[PDB]
């Protein structure tokens, strides 16, 4: 199987700059190489075939190059609609194989998160379970640490996180952390806190509430 | 109007079988191959195989091979993929695409989602999320399975400030996600906030006022 | 008007013993323009040095780059010797192999 | 970033053997031209020494003019203590589709004069600015030539000098004992291009602020930078350095 090594796996850039994505094949594929663009919820879109031939309607700021085993997709002046994931694919020999993808992301200024805590619903407490939710709103970059304290007890292994994609106008992220406890465990403790660490902050933000 | 129309989402238990369909329209089905491409959540792309209806020739990826069968029905202008002995790793989006021997596919279907697990289809419970200048509300959509749910706010009238997070799979084998919206704290007094949650697999909808 | 020089000393590439490199002395942010700069190997003047044109930044202060091709040994010591109207006595900045 | 700028300097009391007037010409952050009153000709620099030119004598005719009036401006002053006269002339590619011209002059280290392009004349507020602007305005052609360069010749050349190099920095993060009970972390970035680069310190994933930032050129066209934070001994391994540069896919974290 021909292996496609695509680099980088992700990159941050700004409208107007020049981005270079590389794909190296483990064997000679003689320019039988395609480049695809994929946005979330959509099928891949073919942009380039035969290493250099633009598909109809693809703006000329996209260009492909390389021979033998090394291939490059160049976006000469990055536009707002080009932020997406890009894939190379050799179709020289079966099985056809794709690169691992390059997610092109929007670069912006560091921005600290706005933190919010939500106690479990009374409606939910009758379920036998309690979910404690900490929201981190509109921050950048994506890396962030959320630590849950019960009374003070630091929790580990009973929470789950989920992150949005970059916002339409903000280029920021948001994140939710959900702490899952039993009703019995929840009603036996007082102070629930989440402590948020982010490179936009000088010291961690904590948001808490006391049952009652 | 050249397009490929794929069949609906599928939920199958481990060991079972599924047959995806892909109907051509706006071009002569028998003139082109149909290839199939797998994409599991968060992952990349995998070529499964393709079939040329005129010759019946079928090209397979040995990673599948033992379990995938490609056929084509020239009368209904429809290609099919059958995957046997489903495991959990087979859960993914499956695309069909129009292929030739000299060019990569330019026409793609919009994908069929396949879920493989033992969990049974279940509608969600909807719990409110409620507590400066800006305040935050939300809904916790919990313990639904087949996926997906859609979440709007105020019947779609409220979109600015909305954040609807990707679902996470819980240890129970059921999904859960949260949707939140930040608003001016002024409006909490005289403005109603309702999230509208739609889970088509279980045929349930829920409207939840948050206070 | 009078502004006293900033003097930075650094190698072009991360320094290792045995490999050829470049030693720079960057004198910046001074005024007026008259200045004298020497690169000092183990204490006295290196004569195979070359320098940039004297120019000035947007805040109107002048700058100047003095550089030489060298090869760092374990023991040899390199420094920069700057003299300006704002300096009582010429200032010496050793090359720290950590910076 | 796509600019064409001339740095001009005149001194009233040149150190013996130094020039009274000298110029450097710049395309972006790279010098291509050099002139001084002792040699008296526009010499190319860098890769520009290899060429076929009409251009380099047009430059030598202009620069001899500037040399005579820059040194003539000193005769409009009349005080004793030495004078330094600096000038900045040229244009930029604006975010528009435009030239944005620059024409600023400084006396003993601060701005005191400018060429007003709407009016077409030198002006300023200090009495030294009025004395010198009228000395230059008393030269026919001089204002007309200044305005022609800034509004026509300069954007013309900038557009034709249309027809992007990247090189990421080699990073090092080194601790060094400082005062008693303190240490000094120094994050260094060697030979990178383009020059735009930022260093930031983190402690436990939190902002430790900027350090004390240094920035300098290399002789090959690359640049060097460093930042230093003074921290408390033992606590050094709790720190990392994040560098951003156009030569990196994503922000790069550097460890000790």
């Amino acid at each position: 199987d021909i292996q496609m090594t695509q680099s980088p796996s992700s990159l941050s850039a700004s409208v107007g700059d020049r981005v270079t994505i590389t794909c190296k094949a483990s064997d000679h594929i003689n320019n039988w190489l395609a480049w695809y663009q994929q946005k979330p919820g959509q099928a891949p879109r073919l942009l380039i075939s035969g290493a250099t031939s633009l598909e109809t309607g693809v703006p000329s700021r996209f260009s492909g190059s390389g021979t033998g085993k090394d291939y490059t997709l160049t976006i000469s002046s990055l536009q707002p609609e080009d932020f997406a994931t890009y894939y190379c694919q050799q179709y020289w020999s079966t099985p056809y194989t794709f690169g691992g993808g390059t997610k092109v992301e929007i670069k912006r200024t560091v921005a600290a998160p706005s933190v919010f805590i939500f106690p479990p619903s009374d409606e939910q407490l009758k379920s036998g379970t309690a979910s404690v939710v900490c929201l981190l709103n509109n921050f950048y970059p994506r890396e962030a640490k959320v630590q849950w304290k019960v009374d003070n007890a630091l929790q580990s292994g009973n929470s789950q996180e989920s992150v949005t994609e970059q916002d339409s106008k903000d280029s920021t992220y948001s994140l939710s952390s959900t702490l899952t406890l039993s009703k019995a465990d929840y009603e036996k403790h007082k102070v629930y806190a989440c402590e948020v660490t982010h490179q936009g902050l000088s010291s961690p933000v904590t948001k808490s509430f006391n049952r009652g | 109007q050249v397009q490929l129309v794929q069949s609906g989402a599928e939920l199958k238990k481990p060991g079972a079988s599924v047959k995806l369909s892909c109907k051509a329209s706006g071009y002569t089905f028998t003139s082109y191959g149909i290839s199939w491409v797998k994409q599991a959540t968060g992952q990349g792309l995998e070529w499964i195989g393709e079939i040329y209806p005129r010759s019946g020739n079928t090209y397979y990826n040995e990673k599948f091979k033992g379990r995938a069968t490609l056929t084509a029905d020239k009368s209904t202008s429809t290609a099919y993929m059958e995957l046997r002995s489903l495991r959990s790793e087979d859960s993914a989006v499956y695309f069909c695409a129009r292929s030739t021997t000299v060019r990569p596919p330019g026409i793609w279907g919009t994908g069929t989602t396949v879920t493989v697990s033992s969990a049974s289809t279940k509608g969600p419970s909807v719990f409110p999320l409620a507590p400066e200048s800006t305040a935050a509300l939300g809904c916790l959509v919990k313990d639904y399975f087949p996926e997906p749910v859609t979440v709007s706010w105020n019947s779609g009238a409220l979109t600015s400030g909305v954040h609807t997070f990707p679902a996470v799979l819980q240890s129970s084998g059921l999904y859960s996600l949260s949707s939140v919206v930040t608003v001016p704290s002024s409006s909490l007094g005289t403005k109603t906030y309702t999230c509208n949650v739609d889970h088509k697999p279980s045929n349930t909808k829920v409207d939840k006022r948050v206070e | 008007i009078q502004r006293t020089p900033k003097i930075q000393v650094y190698s072009r590439h991360p320094a290792e013993n045995g490999k050829s490199n470049f030693l720079n002395c960057y004198v910046s942010g001074f005024h007026p323009s008259d200045i004298e700069v020497d690169l000092l190997k183990n204490g006295e003047r290196i004569e195979k040095v070359e320098h940039s044109d004297l120019s000035f930044s947007k805040d109107w202060s002048f700058y100047l780059l003095y550089y030489t091709e060298f090869t760092p040994t374990e023991k040899d010591e390199y420094a920069c010797r700057v003299n300006h109207v704002t300096l009582s006595q010429p200032k010496i900045v050793k090359w720290d192999r950590d910076m | 970033h796509l600019s064409l700028l001339y740095h001009l300097t005149a001194v009233s009391s040149p150190a013996p053997g130094t020039p009274a007037f000298w110029v450097s010409g710049w395309l972006g952050p790279q010098q291509y031209l050099s002139y001084n009153s002792l040699r008296g000709e526009a010499e190319p620099c860098g890769a520009w020494v290899w060429e076929n030119s009409w251009y380099w004598e047009k430059e030598t005719t202009d620069l001899r003019i500037k040399e005579k009036l820059f040194l003539e401006a000193f005769k409009a002053l009349g005080g004793k203590g030495p004078y330094t006269l600096q000038g900045l002339l040229g244009c930029e590619l604006g975010p528009d589709a435009t030239s944005v011209p620059t024409a600023k002059f400084a006396l003993n280290g601060e701005e005191f004069m400018n060429f007003d392009l709407k009016q077409g004349t030198w002006g300023g507020d200090w009495p030294e600015a009025l004395a010198i602007s009228q000395r230059w305005q008393q030269q026919d052609k001089a204002a007309n030539k200044e305005l022609t360069f800034l509004l026509f010749s300069c954007p013309h050349r900038l557009r034709e000098h249309l027809e992007e190099w990247k090189e990421p920095p080699s990073m090092r993060l080194k601790a060094r004992p400082s005062s008693p009970g303190f240490s000094v972390l120094t994050c260094s970035a060697f030979s990178f291009y383009p020059p735009e680069l930022q260093l930031r310190f983190l402690r436990n994933g939190l902002a430790a602020g900027t350090g004390q930032g240094d920035f300098g050129p290399n002789s090959d066209g690359s640049f060097h930078a460093s930042s230093s934070l003074t921290v408390k001994s033992g606590d050094e391994h709790h720190y990392c350095c994040i560098v951003q540069h156009a030569g990196l896919a994503q922000p790069l974290r550097v460890e000790l």
